[PDB]
């Protein structure tokens, strides 16, 4: 077992959203160039970086025990999102408040 | 010592699980499935 303190800081939830948004971005960002043919590298260090981290994960069958932080970490981010169903998603809520129609 | 460098604010497997866990049992999307899955808006 870890420390056994059960930490939890909401102030970070903001950083989790950006990473979820940039990943969401980078996801479509790479699909936006294909529509406009050969396009330049959009001015966004986040996207470009994710595009790089994304290429990694695609070959990071290890996950969690890999050699990249943004790899394993990013794997849990997107993983949670989709796998998230019937819960109190604190990240998916603010990003896409959808549950109580 | 493994002192990997990185500029992009990285997070620990815990910082993610705590803020947003998968609820046990690894998720379906990982590598190529992540792109095929991530593209499942609604
Ligand atoms: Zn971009
Ligand atoms: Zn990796
Ligand atoms: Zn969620």
């Amino acid at each position: 077992m870890g420390s056994g303190a059960h930490t939890a800081d909401p102030e970070k939830r903001k950083l989790i959203q950006q990473q979820l948004v940039l990943l969401l971005h980078a996801h479509k960002c790479q699909r936006r160039e294909q529509a406009n043919g050969e396009v330049r590298q959009c001015n966004l260090p986040h996207c470009r970086t994710m595009k790089n981290v994304l290429n990694h994960m695609t070959h990071c069958q290890s996950g969690k025990s890999c050699q990249v932080a943004h790899c394993a970490s990013s794997r849990q981010i997107i993983s949670h999102w989709k796998n998230c169903t019937r819960h109190d998603c604190p990240v998916c809520l603010p990003l896409k408040n959808a549950g109580d129609k | 010592g493994s002192m990997d460098e990185s500029g992009l604010p990285q997070l620990t497997s815990y910082d993610c699980e705590v803020n947003a866990p998968i609820q046990g049992s690894r998720n379906l999307l990982q590598g190529e499935e992540l792109l095929r899955a991530l593209d499942q808006v609604n």
